[PDB]
This record gives structure tokens, sequence and C-alpha cells, in this order.
RNA sequence: AACGUGUCGCGAUGGAUGACUUGGCUUCCUAUUUCGUUGAAGAACGCAGCAAAGUGCGAUAAGUGGUAUCAAUUGCAGAAAUUGCCCAAUCUUUGAAC
RNA sequence: GUUCACCCACUGACAGGGAACGUGAGCUGGGUUUAGACCGUCGUGAGACAGGUUGGUUUUACCCUACUUGGCUGGAGAUUG
RNA sequence: ACGCGCAUGAAUGGAUUAAUGAGAUUCCCUCUGUCCCGAGUUACUAUCUAGCGAAACGACAGUCAAGGGAACGGACUUGAA
RNA sequence: AAAUGGAUGACGCUUAAGCCCCAUGUGCGUGAUUGCCCAUUAUUCCUUUGGUGAGGGCGGCUAUAUGGUGAGAAAGUGUAGCCCUCCCGAUGUAGACGUGGCGUGGGGGUGAGGACGAAGCCGAUGGCGCGAGCCUCGGAUGGACCCGCCUCUAGUGCAGAUCUUGGUUGGCGUAGCAAAGAUCUAACGGAAUAUUUUUAAAUGCAACGUUGGAUACUGGAGCGGGGAAGG
RNA sequence: AUCGAACCACCUAGUAGCUGGUUCACGUCGAAGUUUCCCUCAGGAUAGCUGGUGCUUGUCAAGAAGUAUUGUGCGGU
RNA sequence: GGGGUGCCCCCACCCGUCUUGAAACACGGACCAAGGAGUCAAACAGACGCGCAAGGGAGGAGUAUUGUGACAACUCU
RNA sequence: UAGGAAGACCGAUAGCGAACAAGUAGCGUGAGCGAAAGUUUGAAAAGUACUUUGGAAAGAGAGUGACAUAGAACCUGAAA
């Protein structure tokens, strides 16, 4: 569920996924920066990290990445394009904005006011080593709900 | 430390307690006051069936 | 494992002949939680003519006119789901013990029998277990007057022996008289007290000194 | 500045706790109570309208016959018997197997 | 195999030592010290010898610090008054 | 070559032997980056990105000098960063 | 005369802040007999706890309604200690013993509680006890049982045993996913595009199958075509 | 995938003077590493040190003293 | 008065363990939940409670009973 | 083999290995070895018609039910 109220709960819209089949700390990252952002400039900032123009900043899960210019606009030096997490946040952005299309409001007016990452459960495999051992292979999915309200 | 006691003479070397491995070698009397009735009620039936026998 | 325990008999018998004299007490039986307030006489006998009833009926009015009845309407407000793991085990209600009704023999309790909170008792051979619930000593017991009379001889005087125990006489007192009190306040013994002497006045305030030179 | 630290409200991850119990363990009693060449115990293969496992049954194959009770079965069909007990029967390939 | 030793040669000079007898997740594995085998002496024998001889797997750093370079960024009440 | 051989020696076999040996040892010719004394180049890595994604280990942690101390301290005393 | 840079503890100190010795308030050759600082020690005071503890009261007649003052008093080892005075001790490993000392599952008694909400769970909910713990409050938690007191009984209290079984975890988006040479192009298919409101490039990347064409490998002891064992 | 005595089940919870562990509170007291014997020297038995329960008594003192004084003996550092 | 979070001056070696001696460059120690170790029987001794006493106490059996009934009661030249 | 009486016993890591398609799944050439797992939603499936975005999975509304933070291996729902 949700873990904040809106304020105004008439103008606002809300969308959310379970289990998203994508890396979590990557979604962590890509998904953190858009908050308080206007909903056209969300769209176009994951259109230009596709094209590979601007960067997504790494700011907690960032052990030894590489450094890159681009990073600069936010303040910092580590950042990465991680493009299936960003086609993963453009589908879930074209939802809430059905939401607020049919509830009667402008999407070109609305701003991002809440965004929650989460940890989903974990799903098995395995990978064989020397000696004849086996170790574990783990896959990490997560939850992501967020809503938007119109000022 | 061992005092002044009397030498024990338990007699307690055998297997007689039932454990995991062994079937042991006990007798109890559970069912003591159920045959004390099973007697009664027999000499009672075989006294009506002979009647007037001693 | 050792289940089961050996008693002396002369043990159980003065046992039995304890709690039998702690149920002539009112005070003791309504320290144990019995309600006597309406009970005519303690201990309470009755006429013989209760063993020829058929109908239940009959003996309700019975105990209702003798001023037993509050007993057992305790009991029967008392009965609730017993608490724990004991409800799964064949114990799902609890209640409380009512008066126990003496009888001479084995016969003539047909009329008595399926009445809630009390309990049915033979002269000839009296239980400890029923006497003393809990180890508490002071049940109520109604007797029969046949029953009543049966009790010299079934336990026998402080001189003459029993005639069912086999030599059984009733243990003799410690004290010849109980009441301690009485002694200890008697003119007798008030004669040699040691006479009281005087005490000093109580301290005021201004607290006394204590430097012997300043 | 950012990272990091701490507290409160809410949400994830996980399946403890409590209350439940058609299961287990232990003791006691009663019988017109003790298998098989007249082929046993075990083992294999099959059988339902839709039926994999399990249950029942054997080419008369989720059953035929007798008796007591007295209207169901039930997921959907389908019809206008079912359940308990037991005498009469059927009883595939094997197995002491001859 | 040597530390040690002893010779040849150059030189101004070929001083003496320490750092877990510096230094094996730096190397090497000649020696020492397993299992195979030969010799001498010893033992009745299985076997022994600080006697000789030949053959005999050298594993792991992505953590913290130290060191080397490489960048981002606050701050004088050393974040506040 | 020599032999007072700690402790050589005759089927516990002595001495010698052409041919043979992934057997042990010494020297010579040829040859070379083994070395004087290192330099340049290639392919795959490492390095950056997309996707995927472990293990080992893990009391707590992680700047030094001297001191004393279980006689070699990250923590204690004094000093210095 | 020694092996990292370093030690009257450091700075520093030379009419000493060094060595040997002598003194003391206000006033040091007229103030005789205390210059000042720091203890789990000494004196004194308050409170607790235990005694080889020591004393005292306990036969309730002065008199008194509410809207001269109001509550207690148990003949007692042990308490919410019957009450009031006084004296002496109090640390401690291994170890012994005591406790009307605390807590858990179930039996016999007694007394209550619950759909106007039991058990369980949560907490910047406070109060009580030296303590083990007990009780109240709130739940924008839960949905059916449970407890106080006296006794009986036991599979009765956890921080570590390279302890057992589950779950979670930094390391960490890290180490890596490097033998067998290698793919390119157009059309079609596909939801996988040519996805923008706030001219074209600088704002939808990357990747998949089939067919035609190109390039190249296996090189007959073959990534050819058939069998046994095994499946 | 096991050999200077294979594998499976059982006797078997084999024995261990040796290593590791052993779960609430407060209160009153509180040590020893020494003697003799033991195939005894990483262990026991035995006396000593300690706790509990007391018994018989006394109340200023019996059968008191890790101390003096007086008298009288012992000794070869 | 209590509780929460900072700040200042002062104080302050890591727990459990064997050991004469542990903060140790001595061993066990990533975190949480639920489990986890002086028990039962039999012989004897001492302390304390209870009954009887020059006597004390049975056992095995037997007699009478859907009733709290596998209990309880009784069994003497 | 048919039945009965029960219990100061255990209460899903306990009690038989097995409260469940358990001597089952799985392991070993073989003799043999051998688990995990309460379907405990709700009184009753009344188990979410229909609108809308989406390839789908699902999301946003609506509805049943006293309660859907009782939504399907669904009571309660702790700690790390
Ligand atoms: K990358
Ligand atoms: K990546
Ligand atoms: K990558
Ligand atoms: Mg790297
Ligand atoms: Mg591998
Ligand atoms: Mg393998
Ligand atoms: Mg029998
Ligand atoms: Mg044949
Ligand atoms: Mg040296
Ligand atoms: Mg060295
Ligand atoms: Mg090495
Ligand atoms: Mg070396
Ligand atoms: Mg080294
Ligand atoms: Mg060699
Ligand atoms: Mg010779
Ligand atoms: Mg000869
Ligand atoms: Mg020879
Ligand atoms: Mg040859
Ligand atoms: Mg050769
Ligand atoms: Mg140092
Ligand atoms: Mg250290
Ligand atoms: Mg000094
Ligand atoms: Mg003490
Ligand atoms: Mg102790
Ligand atoms: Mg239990
Ligand atoms: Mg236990
Ligand atoms: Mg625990
Ligand atoms: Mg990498
Ligand atoms: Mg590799
Ligand atoms: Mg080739
Ligand atoms: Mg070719
Ligand atoms: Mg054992
Ligand atoms: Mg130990
Ligand atoms: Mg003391
Ligand atoms: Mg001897
Ligand atoms: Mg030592
Ligand atoms: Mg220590
Ligand atoms: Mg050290
Ligand atoms: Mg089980
Ligand atoms: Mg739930
Ligand atoms: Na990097
Ligand atoms: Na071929
Ligand atoms: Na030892
Ligand atoms: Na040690
Ligand atoms: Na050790
Ligand atoms: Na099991």
């Amino acid at each position: 569920h949700y873990s904040r109220k809106p304020q105004v709960s008439s103008k606002t819209a809300k969308a959310k996924i379970a289990d998203l089949r994508c890396h979590y700390k990557n979604t962590f990252e890509t998904a953190n920066v858009i908050n308080g952002m206007k909903l056209r400039k969300a769209q176009q900032l994951y259109r230009q990290v596709l094209a590979k123009t601007r960067c997504i900043p790494f700011k907690r899960y960032n052990g030894k990445i590489g450094n890159t210019a681009q990073a600069k606009e936010w303040g910092q030096t580590k950042g990465r394009w991680p493009r299936k997490s960003v086609v993963a946040m453009l589908s879930l952005l074209k939802n809430a904005e059905a939401n607020a299309i049919e509830k009667g409001l402008d999407p070109g007016k609305m701003v991002i006011k809440h965004v929650q990452v989460d940890q989903a459960p974990r799903v098995r495999r395995r990978t064989f080593r020397a000696h004849g051992r086996i170790t574990p292979y783990m896959r990490s999915p997560c939850h992501v709900q967020l809503f938007m309200t119109q000022p | 430390p061992k005092g002044n006691n009397a030498i024990p003479h338990v007699h307690q070397r055998k297997h007689w307690n039932p454990c995991s491995s062994q079937k042991g070698n006990v007798k109890v009397f559970f069912n003591q006051p159920a045959q004390k009735q099973r007697r009664r009620r027999l000499r009672l039936l075989k006294a009506k069936k002979i009647f007037p026998r001693p | 494992r050792r289940w089961h325990r050996k008693i002396n008999l002369h043990q159980k018998r003065f046992a039995v002949v304890s709690a039998l004299a702690a149920s002539s007490l009112p005070a003791l039986v309504m320290s144990r939680g019995h309600k006597i307030e309406n009970v005519a006489e303690v201990p309470l006998v009755v006429e013989d003519g209760v063993r020829a009833y058929e109908k239940t009926k009959e003996a309700m009015t019975f105990l209702k006119t003798v001023g037993a009845i509050d007993d057992v309407n305790r009991v029967n407000d008392s009965r609730q789901i017993r608490a724990g793991r004991g409800k799964m085990r064949n114990r799902r209600y609890v209640a409380r013990r009512g008066p126990m009704l003496v009888m001479p023999d084995n016969k003539g309790t047909r009329a008595f029998r399926n009445i809630f909170g009390l309990d049915l008792a033979n002269v000839n051979s009296l239980n400890l277990l029923h006497l003393a619930p809990g180890g508490h000593v002071g049940r109520f017991i109604i007797w029969t007057k046949s029953a009543f009379e049966k009790l010299d001889k079934i336990f026998g005087t402080f001189t003459e022996p029993s005639t069912v125990k086999s030599g059984f006489m009733l243990p003799a007192p410690m004290l010849t008289s109980t009441d301690v009190t009485r002694i200890m306040q008697s003119e007798e013994v008030r004669r040699v007290l040691k006479p009281k002497k005087l005490q000093p006045k109580r301290p005021s305030r201004y607290r006394q000194p204590t430097n012997g030179i300043r």
C-alpha cells in the first residue's frame, strides 16, 4: 500500500507496480532523481538519458563505479545510464498520466510529490564453482509507487 | 569425598532398563485393581452356574 | 516412576476425624466459602423421610425449606469454561463444590441425583477427598437422623473403642482448655505478674545538648 | 555541499507469538478373535462421461447379489437411487509357484 | 646450497653492523625434514644413523590502514551567536 | 694416479663391458635478451559502458613515537598529527 | 660507543621551578602551642539492611453526629514489617545456607472478568519496588477466551557450547561472465517505433526471428551419414 | 572420488583421571594450593582451612589469651 | 516530577574462559526468532515435619460397594 | 481382527519419521537412507460484474461483505 496520503485527493493521480523485474539498486537511483520535478520535465530527462546526453546520479549504491563529466549538473562525480530501469519508469509515468486525464486534471501542470522504491521478494537460481561447490545466484526485484498533484 | 557410609551392593549391572537399544526386563502392576474386579466377577458367575453346590 | 503413595492407617483415620469436627463450627464453614446464612442450626440434622422421595421436584422443595438452596444456587452460577489447555483434554467445564448429604447406606438417591451442585455420601465409608476439598476443612454437611445416630458406633468415644475400626479411639487433646487468652487474663495469673514501672516523659522539641564543655 | 549518524509517523522483507486440533504417546478391559496348494503375504498391470495422484475394485473391474433404512449424488454433466451391514458370486499377470 | 672460506682482477676504497638472526599472499626451492630406491656400519628382525646418494604439488587480496598518483567539496564560535 | 680401506671385496656376487637410456655429473663447438641493460610492437584481459551477478571473510574497529604491561598495543600513560 | 624520531610525564626552569637543611594566618628578632590542597580513612548527621541485639506500650469508660483535629494499635521468626526509642556490624573468587523473594505450563479449592471487546502484539504511557518484576494509559491493533489468592505438581527462566533449525545480512551492483577466428546489409514479422507541447541532429536508446545478397569457418581421423551401451 | 584392513545396518547414547558448555533476584557467612598413602606426579583417599544444624551452660566469666611480669628449667647459632 | 534529543567540564582498555598472572600479538565471539543441559528408580546415613511407642508397620490377597469408583472404606483367638 | 474405557501427557522446530496424494518426493550399482509441508479467507464465495490506461502482467475507479490493511495457500502478523 501507499505509505503517504495526498493532501488534496481530488487533484491527485496515483500509480504503482509490484514485483518489477528490474535491479532494485538501479531503479532506486532512477526513480529518486525525479522527486519534486514537473511531469513533462521528468519525461524529458528520461529521454535524454536514453540518448546518453545526460546521466542519472548514483548517490547511495555507488561503490566503485566510474566517474563522468555529465554528473556535474547534480553536484557529484559518479553516474550511469541504466536503460532497463529508465524504460520501466517511463511506462509507469504514462499510466499515472492516463489516471490524471480520466480524473479531469491537466497533465501539463502536475508536479511529482511522492516516490518510493522498496525491495521485493527474491528469486533463486544457482551457479557452479570449483571443487564441486554450488552457491546462490539470486535476483532482486522491486516495488515502485508514486503520485503527483496539480497545484 | 566419600565419608563414613555403608559399602553399597545395589546389584544393578545388567540391562534391565528399557532404552533405545535394549528391550529391558521389567514388571509393573498397573492392572492390579482391574484384575481384582475380574476374579470376583468370575467367582460370582461360577456360583450362579453350579448352584446349589458349595 | 513412583505414582502412588502409602499412608499410615492411624494417620488416615486421624485426618477424617479432624475434618469432621471442623464441619461443626459455623465460622470455619463460612470461611471455606459456603452460604449458610439461612440455616437453622449446625450441624444440620433432618428426618429420615427424605429417603422415600422419587421426584426431583420434591427434593428441590425440601432443599428450599431447610435453607440449603443458596449454596446450590452459588454452584449453578459459577459454572464456566476452564482456562488453558485443560479444556482440550475432557475437562471443559469447572464448577464449585456445594453441600453434601449423608445417608445411612447407598439407597434412596434417585430423587437427589441429577441436581447440579449436590453431593451424596454414605456414612459407612466417608471420603477425606470430599470432606476437605482442596485440602481446606469446613465442608457444609446435611445429616439424616439414621446416619447421624451411627457416628458414635463408627468412630467411638474418648473412652469406648469403636466397633467398626479395630481398637480405634479418639485421640486425647494436648490442652484441656484451648482458650489461652482467658488464662493470660485470669486473676490467678495476674496475681504473680511483675509490677509496672514509671516511664520517662516524651522528648519535646529543642534537642538536648551533647558538648559537656561548651 | 554531498555522503554519513540519530529520533518519530507510515510502508516493505519474514513468518515468530497467541488462540485453535478428525493427529501422536501411555495405561486398562471385552470376544463364537489368529493366514496358505480349495494357491497366502508381497509385487505388476488395468477399470469412472469428463479421472494425474490417492481410495475402492478385477474384463461381472469407484462394482453384480441379499438385507435393514427410506430420497438422494453434487464441480459440471447425466438420471427421476444412496448409505450401513452381509450370506451368493466374479476375481487379469505373477509369487511357496509346482 | 651455503653464511663462512679461499684465490684471480680492477679501484680512491673494495669498513663493520641493525631493522621479528629486515624482506616466501615479493620471487626462487639448491639445502634441511615425509612417502620410492641404493651403499657402509649397527640390529636375530621389523628397522636405526646430527653418515653418503638420486627423485620428490610453494594456495587466496575485491576489506581496513600505510604508500603512490587521481578528482569533488565545505569551513574562523573550525558547520552554531 | 696413490692406498694401514673410521666402516671395500667375491651368486649378502667381485672386476670389466660394445649397443641401449624423458637416469646422475664435467668439459668443448655452434647459438642465442640468461645477463651487461633494457627498448619497441601484436592478440586477449585489466580499465569505461549495457545486461546479469557470487564467494571468502566479518567480537568492536582501524594515524604514530616512547613507556610500562603476559617481557613486540588500534584501545591504557605522556607527547605528536 | 648503536641501530624508526623522543622523552626528569611535557613545556620549561639558573636572584631555580636544581641539591642539603630551616620556618609559617592576620604583624617572622613585640600575636608561644593549626600557611594551604586532594580519599570508599576518622568525627558528626540522615536513611537502609542484618543482629549472640537492648529497653518500652498492648485488661482500649474524658468528652465529643453530619452539613479542637483524624487516622491506626495484630502477645508478634519471616510483609505494605503491631507500634516507639537505643547500640553494634555491612566489600569479597571457589563454596555453603536463608527469603509470607520474582517469573512459567498443568491439578485441587476459593473469588472475579469478557463482543460496551479475552489472549497475543506495539510504545518519548507513566507509577511502584534495592532487584528479579508488577500495575495503569494509549493503539487511527486484534477478534475469543482469561486472571487474583491458598495449596499440589513439572519436559519450569539463556548471550556465547568451531551449539541445532529457519530467516536476515556488510563485503557489493563488487570479483567476474576473456580456449574452439566473425560477422555485414535490405525487406518482412513483432507491443517491442520514426513514442516530445512544456523542421530535420543536438529529447525512444539497445536488442530479437525469417528470406535474398555478401564475407568467412568446419576441410572426409568433419559442428557429414548410420548403429551398440545408456536415455 | 573410500584401503598399513572396503561399504551398509546393528551391539552403541561404546569408555574418556582430558577440551568445551551449564538459563532469575536480594541477604548472612566465606577459603585452599599444605600433611600421610596410592603403577602415584593433568587424578584420588586422608587431616587441615569453611558452611549449616545445634547441645550444655554463663553473664562478670568454668577447661579463656599468637601479650606481659615474677619465679624456676632447656639450648650451642 | 518523569521521558526524548544534543551540548559543555570531568571520569572511563573488550566480553566469556583456562591461568600465579588477560586490554592482550592466548582460545570462542556477523545479526534475529524458536529450541538447548543435575533427571527417574533402588540401598544406606544425617538434619527437619507428622503418627504411635516396648512395640511399629505391612504386602499379597479377600469382604462389601456408573456411583468424584484404577478412588475411598473394612479384614481383631 | 473387531470393538470399548480413558489421561494432573504433547500441542505443528513439540508429539510417531509421517495431524497433509509419508515410508511419499528425493539419494545410492546395491545392502540401505529418507524429508519439507496445518489449504487456519469468510457465518455464507457473496472469490470483485462494469468503465478506463495497458500487448500482457497489472494500475486507476466501481461493487460484495460489519471489517478487503479478511483478495485466495488470504486468522493474528514479532525481531533482525
Ligand atoms: K557498467
Ligand atoms: K551495467
Ligand atoms: K555492466
Ligand atoms: Mg575493478
Ligand atoms: Mg563456474
Ligand atoms: Mg563435479
Ligand atoms: Mg493381563
Ligand atoms: Mg513354472
Ligand atoms: Mg640479533
Ligand atoms: Mg628473518
Ligand atoms: Mg609463499
Ligand atoms: Mg626465504
Ligand atoms: Mg611477507
Ligand atoms: Mg636431494
Ligand atoms: Mg666389512
Ligand atoms: Mg663364496
Ligand atoms: Mg657388501
Ligand atoms: Mg632404444
Ligand atoms: Mg630413462
Ligand atoms: Mg606504536
Ligand atoms: Mg590488535
Ligand atoms: Mg613529575
Ligand atoms: Mg556480602
Ligand atoms: Mg559465587
Ligand atoms: Mg508441560
Ligand atoms: Mg529443559
Ligand atoms: Mg533465545
Ligand atoms: Mg566489473
Ligand atoms: Mg577468467
Ligand atoms: Mg583452421
Ligand atoms: Mg579452411
Ligand atoms: Mg552423554
Ligand atoms: Mg570450562
Ligand atoms: Mg565477611
Ligand atoms: Mg602398588
Ligand atoms: Mg601460562
Ligand atoms: Mg579477560
Ligand atoms: Mg603482546
Ligand atoms: Mg513433526
Ligand atoms: Mg494476515
Ligand atoms: Na570503478
Ligand atoms: Na564426424
Ligand atoms: Na587444564
Ligand atoms: Na591458556
Ligand atoms: Na584451547
Ligand atoms: Na520430522
